[PDB]
C-alpha cells in the first residue's frame, strides 16, 4: 500500500493516483508535471479560482480540461487521466487538494520527512543546524528517511519553540510554561 | 464534500490507469460491499428492474435498487456464502414461478420448490410474480356464494367470490382458526362436482414458524383437505426478500386458477408480517422514508396485491380468486399505518374482539366493527330472508345491553330486547374447528328470529341447537333436503319449518 | 424541436432519475415519455437536481426498466384530451381510453396543472341545489356552485350515497357532471360502469351528461396523486370553454391525501403530522381553489372524504374541513338504526343554512326540527334508564313526533333498489319544507310511526298509513 | 497463511479491520486479535470493501491501538461440545468459567448453524404436567413445546423459572441445558450452588445438566452470541447425541436488546421504538434454531422482560409469534400478591383444545375464564356504585370470582423461603377436580381468605378450621 495512507475523501483520488503511478513508476515525474501545471493554474486568475469553482457542466468542464492540456502539452498522462477523472467526478475545487496530497505521498515515498520548528521569532542558523543535527541523531528521526525541517514564525507563541514531526513533538515553549505556572499560583 | 459510490479506490485507480472494464458493466458485475444481506455490486448496466441475478456463490437475488453506479441486489440467501469481489451474472429474468394443478397437495416455498418434499411440482405453466390487476372490463359483478360455515360470518357479513374481506384483530387470537373454518367448509363443495363451484384454497403463511405450519398441515391432512389445497409458505427463517416475494407469487398461483376459469380462495396470513419484512427490506436498502416505521409505498405494495383478486366476466371464463387478508393489530390500534391502509383497500372488515373471545364466542366476531360492503349477493336467498332483522335485533341488543349493566328498573320494551338479545348472542356462539351446513343454519336462525328460543332458558340454548338439528334430521329431513335443493324459503316451507320449530319449543 | 433524450440513472421506486444532456433541460412539471413494451411510461418532472439530472415521479409501473433508457420529453405538463367526447368515455390517468372505444379527443388537449382562478374571477353563489333527499334538503341545504363535502366513515355505502346523488341530480339538472375516482376499487369501478349504463346516464348510443375518470389504486402512488388533477381539468374545460355549469364529483379525497403523503416520502420530504406530507396544505389548497364558481361558469364539487377510524381530529380530514363549503356527516350508528340515508342530521353542518339564503320559513322550520331532534336525543338517556313514563306529556309528544320525524328522514333511494328493493323518491324542496312543518304541528300524528319509515313525501306517508291500516 | 490485518477503526465495540492481504474472511468468520489482556474474539459482520470489514467485538474493548495485528480464525466461533459439556459453566467462547479446566472436546461446532428443515419438523402433543395450579388449568404445557413468560420484573421471572427447573427437570431424566443470557451474576451463583446442592450438577459425580451463563455486565456483543452458543450445545444433544433435552433461556429480551444496541453502530438506521431493522430476521433464526425435530424433542422455556410491561412494543410482539404457549406474568397480579403472577386472561396454549385435554377440562377452564372476565368487567361499576347495589345474579358471580381469584394462588417450593410459606405442588388431576367443585359452589360457604395463598381444596378446608379458631 502507498507510503502513508492519509485516508480522507479527495485523498482517495490521491491514493488511487499514487498506486497507479507507483505500479508504472515515474511518480516524481508525475508529481513534477502536476506541480507545474498546478502552479501556472494558480497563476492564471480566471481558472485560478474563478473557473476552479463549480458552475460548469461536465461538457463545459471537459472543454476546460482541453484548455488545461494545451497549457502544458504532455504532463505524464496518468495525471491527464486524472484530469478526465476530475472532470467526470466534476470536482476541480479539490484539485489543489489532490496536488498537495500526492506531494505528501510522493515525498513520503522519497522519504523526505519535512518537519517544523514553530517559534516566536526567526531563529539563529546555528540554532537551526544544532536542532537539525540533534533531530537527525535522535530516535525520532533516526535518519534513513531524509529530514527536512522548517522553522516558522508564529507570534501567538510567546518565547521558546516547539519541534514537531511524526505526531511526536517536544513542546518546550515559554508561553505554556508561564500558563502552567500562573495557574498553579492561582491555586 | 461529495462522496460518490464511484470513488471506490479500486474503481478509481483503474480509471486513473486509463483502461477500465466494460461488459462487467453489462451482463456481469463485481460485488464491492455486502453485508446485512444487501449487496451493492458495481456493473450490470444491462440490468432490467426487478431482475433475478445469479451471484457466483450461487445465491440468487432480485435487484430492487438501480443506483447511479451500484446495483443493490437483495440476496435470497445468507451472506455467509456471498463475499466481496464476487462476479454476479444476470439471470436476465424477472422472477417467475411454476404454476399448475400439481400445487394441489404441495407445501411449496416461494420459488416453488416442494418443502413438504412430495417430489416435483406438476406445473402446467410458469408465470411472473407481478401481473397487473384485471380491468373493469374483465370484471363482472359478484353472484357467487362463499359460505364459511360460521353462522355469524355468513349471516351478518356474507362473503362471495371475488370479494376482498379483511380479517383484522389482535395477535394470535387463533387468527388461523378463523380462516381454517372457511377451508373446512370448502370440503362440502370439494366432495361435490363442478370445479368452478369448488374453491381451491391457497393458504399463504408468511413469517410463521415451521412448527406452526406443520401443525396446520397435520390438521388439514386430518380433515383430508390437503387433497384440494395448496400451502405456499415462507417461514420466519426464510429470507426477507423471499417473504416479500411470497404474497405476490402466491397471487400468481391464484391467477392460474382464475385463468382456468375456476374459483379459488387465498388466505394471506399475515400481510402484517409482509409489511415488517418490507420495512426491514426497505431500510436495509437505504430506502429513505421511515413511514411511521413502515416505508412509504407499503400501501402501493398491498394495493397492487389485493386488486388481483376479482370476479371476472363470462367472457373471461367466469374466474374468481377470493382473498382474505389477515392483519394483527397491535393493541387493537387500527389507526396504525398498515392497518389503516389495508382497511381502505378491502371491501369488508371482519373485526375479532378479544373480550368477546373470553366471553365465550369462539370464534368471536365483533359485529359492530365488522362490515361487508358488498353484502348480500352471495348470501343464500333463504338465509337473507331469515337474518333480515337479525341485524336490527343485535343492534338494539347492543344499546339495551349498555343500559342493562347499570341494572336499573327496566322498560318493558328494553327487557324484551334484553331477554331476546341474550339468547341471540348465545345462539350465535361458535365451536372451533366445526363448520355447519347452511341448510342447517337456516333453521336455527328461523327459530331464533321468530322468537321461539327467546323463551327457552339461556343455559340450555347450547343443548337446544344440537337437539333441534337432530330432531329435524330425524323427522323433517325432507324439509332439510328442500332447503338444500331450493335455497329460498317458500310460504309452505316457512310454515312447515314454523310448525316444526313450534313443536320443538317444548321439545 | 428535436428529441430531448435522457438516460435513466437510477430506478429506485417511483423516483426515477434521468440524465438529460446539456442545453435541453426540461422544466418543473413537464411530462417525459419513455417508450416501453408497456406503451409509454409517463414521468412527471418534479425536481432539477443538478448537472442535467432531474428527479421525476412515475405514473406507470417501474418494473423491467433497463438502466440508461432513452427518455423523450413532451415538454409540458401531462396533456389530457378535452372535448364533449370526454362525456361518456372512460380514460385512465394518462388520459388513454380504458373503455376501449379508441381515440377520444375533440380538437383540444389541456395541461393537468392549471393556475387557480383569480380573486377577480370569483363570483359568489346563492342558488340552492335540490338533492330530493329530504334530510339533506331541509337540514343541510346544498347550493349550486358549492363545495359540498361528504365526510364519512369507511365506504359506508359511501359510494351508494354518491350514486344516488348522480342518479337523481345529474339527470335532473341539464349540466354536465364529472365523476373522478381516486384509486377506487375495480369492483366499485365495474359497478359504477354497470350502474350508469343501467340508469342510462351513460348511454353508449347517445351522449352522457357525465364523463368518467376512474382511477384505480393498483396504479403507482404518483398516478394516484395526479389523477385528481386530470379530472379537474376536464371540469375546467366544461366550466370555462364549454361555459356550462358542472357538478363535479371526486371520490375519495382521503386517497388524494394518502397518495400525496406517499410521494412526499418518496421525494424525501420530511413528513408532517401523522406522517402526512409537509406540502399537504398547499396541495389540498391547489385542488380546492381551482374548483370554484367564476363568471365563466359554475362548478359544484361533491368531494367524498373518508375519516380514518372515524377520527376527524386527524389532520387530513381537518385540513379538508376548512376548504369545503357544505359538510355532510354520514354516521354508522344511523345506518345501523336502519336509516338510509345514513346522514346524521345534527352532526351535518352546511353554512348555506343561513336564514336569508333559504328563506325565513325554511330556516325557522329547520330550527324547530333541529331543536326537536336535539331534545329527543337528550331525552333518549332519560327514556332508556330512568324510564319512558317519567317523561312529561310535553316531552312525550316531542319524543313521539321525533320518532316519526326520525323515520320520516328515512326515504328509499332508487339505486338502492339493488341495496334494498323499495323505489326511491325525489321530493321537491317546497314539499319537504311543508311536510316537516305539518309533522311538527302534529297534523299527521294520527299516522303510524312505521308509516313514516322508509317512504318519501307526506303523500306517501298518508298512503302508507292506509296500507298499515289494511 | 493467516490473514493479517490492522485495526482501522474502533468506534465502540464494533471494531473495523483492514486486511492487508487480498484474502478476505467471509461474513460470520471469526478473527482473533491477540490482546495483551488475553485475546479478543471478533466476528466479521459486514464487508464494507476496500479490504475493510466491520466486525462485532465479543469481549470488552479498551487499549486497542489502531493497526494492531489481526489473525483470521475463520468461520463462526466453534465451541467444543460433547457429553463433557455437562457439568461446566462455559463462557461465550466456550471456555469453562467455573474452572473445571478445558473441556475434552469431541466435536467442535460453529456457533451459527442453519435452522432445521420443514421436513425435519415433527409435531408432538404429549402433556407435560407442571403442577402449578394456574398453569395446569389454564394453559397446559406440552413436552417438546416452546413455553413463554412475558414478565416485567425479573425478580418474579427468575422465581418462575426456578420453580419450573425444580419441578420439571427432576422428573426429566434426559440432558438439559440452562442458558442464561444477560442475567444477574448473583442470581447465577445462586443457581450454580442450588443445582450443585440438588445434585443435578454433581461435580465429583456426574451432571445431566450443562450450563452456559452470560452475565448482564458482559459487553452487548458478547450477549448477542451467548444465545447462539447455547443453541449449539442443545443441537449437539438433540442431533448428535440424539438425546431428548430441555432448554431454558432467560432473558431472551436481552438477545433482542443486544441487537438493538449494536444496530446503530453497525450502520443501520433503527426501526420503530428503537429495535433494529433486522429484528424479524434475527429473532426468526434464533427461534427456528430451537426445534423439536424427528431426531429429538427439546422442550424450551423462554423468558421475556417486556420493557415498561408494554406488550404492544414490537420486540415483545415478535417474540409472541414463535411460541407454542405463553403465560404472561404481570405487575397487576403481583400487586394482588398472587404468586404465581400469571394473568389468567392473558395466557394461551395450543394444547388448550378439548381434543387434547378433554372436554371436561376445557369446560371447567371455560367457566373460570368467563367468570373472571365478568369480574373484570364489573370493576368500573363496583367502584362507581356499591358492590351491594349490583344485581343478585352478579353478586353471586362476584363472590365466586373473588374466590376464584384467590384460589388461583399456590405457594412455590423454591420460593417457599421467599414467600415464607411451605411450598405447595398439586396434581393436575386434583386441580381439575378441585376447580370443578368450587365452580359448583360446593366449597362456596367458607372464608375468602381461606382460598388466599394456599394450595388444594383439602388445604382450604383445613385452613377454614384454622381460621375458625
Amino acid at each position: 500500500p502507498p507510503p502513508v495512507r492519509l485516508f480522507g475523501v479527495e485523498g482517495t483520488y490521491a491514493t488511487a493516483l499514487y498506486q497507479a503511478a507507483a505500479k508504472n513508476s515515474s511518480i516524481d515525474a508525475a508529481f513534477q508535471s502536476l506541480q507545474k501545471v498546478e502552479s501556472t493554474v494558480k497563476k492564471n486568475p480566471k481558472l485560478g479560482h474563478l473557473l476552479l469553482n463549480p458552475a460548469l457542466s461536465l461538457k463545459d468542464r471537459n472543454s476546460v480540461i482541453d484548455a488545461i492540456v494545451e497549457t502544458h502539452k504532455n504532463l505524464d498522462g496518468y495525471v491527464v487521466n486524472l484530469l478526465k477523472v476530475l472532470s467526470e467526478n466534476n470536482r476541480l475545487g479539490c484539485f489543489e487538494k489532490i496536488a498537495s496530497d500526492f506531494g505528501v505521498l510522493n515525498d513520503a515515498h522519497n522519504g523526505l520527512l519535512k518537519g517544523t520548528v514553530t517559534s516566536a521569532e526567526p531563529l539563529d542558523p546555528k540554532s537551526f543546524k544544532r536542532i537539525e543535527k540533534a533531530l537527525s541523531a535522535s530516535k525520532l528521526v533516526g535518519q534513513g528517511k531524509s529530514l527536512k525541517l522548517e522553522n516558522v514564525v508564529k507570534p501567538e507563541i510567546k518565547g521558546g519553540l516547539i519541534v514537531e514531526l511524526g505526531d511526536k513533538t517536544v513542546d518546550l515553549s515559554i508561553s505554556t510554561k508561564i500558563q502552567k505556572l500562573n495557574k498553579v499560583l492561582e491555586d | 464534500t461529495k462522496a460518490q459510490p464511484t470513488e471506490v479506490s479500486s474503481i478509481l485507480e483503474e480509471r486513473i490507469k486509463g483502461v477500465s472494464d466494460e461488459a462487467n458493466l453489462n451482463e456481469t458485475g463485481r460485488v464491492l460491499a455486502v453485508g446485512d444481506g444487501i449487496a451493492r455490486v458495481f456493473g450490470l448496466n444491462n440490468i432490467q428492474a426487478e431482475e433475478l441475478v445469479e451471484f457466483s456463490s450461487g445465491v440468487k437475488g432480485m435487484a430492487l435498487n438501480l443506483e447511479p453506479g451500484q446495483v443493490g441486489i437483495v440476496l435470497f440467501g445468507s451472506d455467509r456464502l456471498v463475499k466481496e469481489g464476487e462476479l454476479v451474472k444476470r439471470t436476465g429474468n424477472i422472477v417467475d414461478v411454476p404454476v399448475g394443478p400439481g400445487l394441489l397437495g404441495r407445501v411449496v416455498d416461494a420459488l416453488g420448490n416442494p418443502i413438504d418434499g412430495k417430489g416435483p411440482i406438476d406445473a402446467a405453466g410458469r408465470s411472473r410474480a407481478q401481473v397487473k390487476a384485471p380491468g373493469i372490463l374483465p370484471r363482472r359483478s359478484v353472484h357467487e356464494p362463499v359460505q364459511t360455515g360460521l353462522k355469524a360470518v355468513d349471516a351478518l357479513v356474507p362473503i362471495g367470490r371475488g370479494q376482498r374481506e379483511l380479517i383484522i384483530g389482535d395477535r394470535q387470537t387463533g387468527k388461523t382458526a378463523v380462516a381454517l373454518d372457511t377451508i373446512l367448509n370448502q370440503k362440502r363443495w370439494n366432495n361435490g362436482s363442478d370445479e368452478s363451484k369448488k374453491l381451491y384454497c391457497v393458504y399463504v403463511a408468511v413469517g410463521q414458524k415451521r412448527s406452526t405450519v406443520a401443525q396446520l398441515v397435520q390438521t388439514l391432512e386430518q380433515h383430508d383437505a390437503m387433497k384440494y389445497s395448496i400451502i405456499v409458505a415462507a417461514t420466519a427463517s426464510e429470507a426477507a426478500p423471499l417473504q416479500y416475494l411470497a404474497p405476490f407469487t402466491a397471487a400468481s398461483i391464484g391467477e392460474w386458477f382464475r385463468d382456468n376459469g375456476k374459483h379459488a380462495l387465498i388466505v394471506y396470513d399475515d400481510l402484517s408480517k409482509q409489511a415488517v419484512a418490507y420495512r426491514q427490506l426497505s431500510l436495509l436498502l437505504r430506502r429513505p422514508p421511515g413511514r411511521e416505521a413502515y416505508p412509504g409505498d407499503v400501501f402501493y405494495l398491498h394495493s397492487r396485491l389485493l386488486e388481483r383478486a376479482a370476479k371476472l366476466s363470462e367472457k373471461e371464463g367466469s374466474g374468481s380468486l377470493t382473498a382474505l387478508p389477515v392483519i394483527e393489530t397491535q393493541g387493537g390500534d387500527v389507526s396504525a399505518y398498515i392497518p389503516t391502509n389495508v382497511i381502505s383497500i378491502t371491501d369488508g372488515q371482519i373485526f375479532l374482539e378479544a373480550e368477546l373471545f373470553y366471553k365465550g364466542i369462539r370464534p368471536a366476531i365483533n359485529v359492530g366493527l365488522s362490515v361487508s360492503r358488498v353484502g348480500s349477493a352471495a348470501q343464500v336467498k333463504a338465509l337473507k330472508q331469515v337474518a333480515g332483522s337479525l341485524k336490527l335485533f343485535l343492534a338494539q341488543y347492543r344499546e339495551v345491553a349498555a343500559f342493562a349493566q347499570f341494572g336499573s328498573d327496566l322498560d318493558a320494551s328494553t327487557k324484551q330486547t334484553l331477554v331476546r338479545g341474550e339468547r341471540l348472542t348465545q345462539l350465535l356462539k361458535q365451536n372451533q374447528y366445526s363448520p355447519l351446513a347452511t341448510e342447517e343454519q337456516v333453521p336455527l336462525i328461523y327459530a331464533g328470529v321468530n322468537g321461539h328460543l327467546d323463551g327457552i332458558e339461556l343455559s340450555r340454548i347450547g343443548e337446544f341447537e344440537s337437539s333441534f338439528l337432530s330432531y329435524l334430521k330425524s323427522n323433517h329431513n325432507e324439509l332439510l333436503t328442500e332447503i338444500r335443493e331450493k335455497g329460498e324459503l317458500s310460504k309452505e316451507l316457512l310454515a312447515s319449518l314454523k310448525s316444526a320449530t313450534e313443536s320443538f319449543v317444548a321439545t | 424541436s428535436t428529441p430531448i433524450t435522457g438516460k435513466v440513472t437510477a430506478v429506485i421506486g417511483a423516483i426515477v432519475d434521468v440524465h438529460f444532456e446539456q442545453s435541453e433541460l426540461p422544466a418543473i412539471l413537464n411530462a417525459l415519455e419513455i417508450k416501453t413494451p408497456q406503451g409509454k411510461l409517463v414521468l412527471e418532472v418534479a425536481q432539477h437536481l443538478g448537472e442535467n439530472t432531474v428527479r421525476t415521479i412515475a405514473m406507470d409501473g417501474t418494473e423491467g426498466l433497463v438502466r440508461g433508457e432513452k427518455v423523450l420529453d413532451t415538454g409540458g405538463p401531462i396533456s389530457v384530451p378535452v372535448g364533449r367526447e370526454t362525456l361518456g368515455r372512460i380514460i385512465n390517468v394518462i388520459g388513454e381510453p380504458i373503455d376501449e372505444r379508441g381515440p377520444i379527443k375533440s380538437k383540444l388537449r389541456k395541461p393537468i396543472h392549471a393556475d387557480p382562478p383569480s380573486f377577480a374571477e370569483q363570483s359568489t353563489s346563492a342558488e340552492i341545489l335540490e338533492t330530493g333527499i329530504k334530510v339533506v334538503d331541509l337540514l343541510a341545504p346544498y347550493a349550486r356552485g358549492g363545495k359540498i363535502g361528504l365526510f364519512g366513515g369507511a365506504g359506508v355505502g359511501k359510494t351508494v350515497f354518491i350514486q344516488e346523488l348522480i342518479n337523481n341530480i345529474a339527470k335532473a339538472h341539464g349540466g354536465f357532471s364529472v365523476f373522478t375516482g381516486v384509486g377506487e376499487r375495480t369492483r366499485e369501478g365495474n359497478d359504477l360502469y354497470r350502474e350508469m349504463k343501467e340508469t342510462g346516464v351513460i348511454n353508449l348510443e347517445g351522449e352522457s351528461k357525465v364523463a368518467l375518470v376512474f382511477g384505480q389504486m393498483n396504479e403507482p402512488p404518483g398516478a394516484r396523486a395526479r389523477v385528481a388533477l386530470t379530472g379537474l381539468t376536464i371540469a375546467e374545460y366544461f366550466r370555462d370553454e364549454e361555459g356550462q355549469d358542472v357538478l363535479l364529483f371526486i371520490d375519495n379525497i382521503f386517497r388524494f391525501t394518502q397518495a400525496g403523503s406517499e410521494v412526499s416520502a418518496l421525494l424525501g420530504r420530511i413528513p408532517s403530522a401523522v406522517g402526512y406530507q409537509p406540502t399537504l396544505a398547499t396541495d389540498m389548497g391547489l385542488l380546492q381553489e381551482r374548483i370554484t364558481t367564476t363568471k365563466k361558469g359554475s362548478v359544484t364539487s361533491v368531494q367524498a372524504v373518508y375519516v380514518p377510524a372515524d377520527d376527524l381530529t386527524d389532520p387530513a380530514p381537518a385540513t379538508t374541513f376548512a376548504h369545503l363549503d357544505a359538510t355532510t356527516v354520514l354516521s354508522r350508528g344511523i345506518s345501523e338504526l336502519g336509516i338510509y340515508p345514513a346522514v346524521d342530521p345534527l352532526d351535518s353542518k352546511s353554512r348555506l343554512l343561513d336564514a336569508a339564503v333559504v328563506g325565513q320559513e325554511h330556516y325557522d322550520v329547520a330550527s324547530k326540527v333541529q331543536e326537536t331532534l336535539q331534545t329527543y336525543k337528550s331525552l333518549q338517556d332519560i327514556i332508556a334508564i330512568l324510564g319512558m313514563d317519567e317523561l312529561s306529556e310535553q316531552d312525550k309528544l316531542t319524543v313521539e313526533r321525533a320518532r316519526k320525524i326520525q323515520r320520516f328522514l328515512s326515504q328509499p333511494f332508487a339505486v338502492a333498489e339493488v341495496f334494498t328493493g323499495i323505489p326511491g323518491k325525489l321530493v321537491r324542496l317546497k314539499d319537504t319544507v311543508a311536510s316537516f312543518k305539518a309533522v311538527l304541528e302534529g297534523k299527521y300524528d294520527n299516522i303510524p310511526e312505521h308509516a313514516f319509515y322508509m317512504v318519501g313525501g307526506i303523500e306517501d306517508v298518508v298512503a302508507k298509513a292506509e296500507k298499515l291500516a289494511a
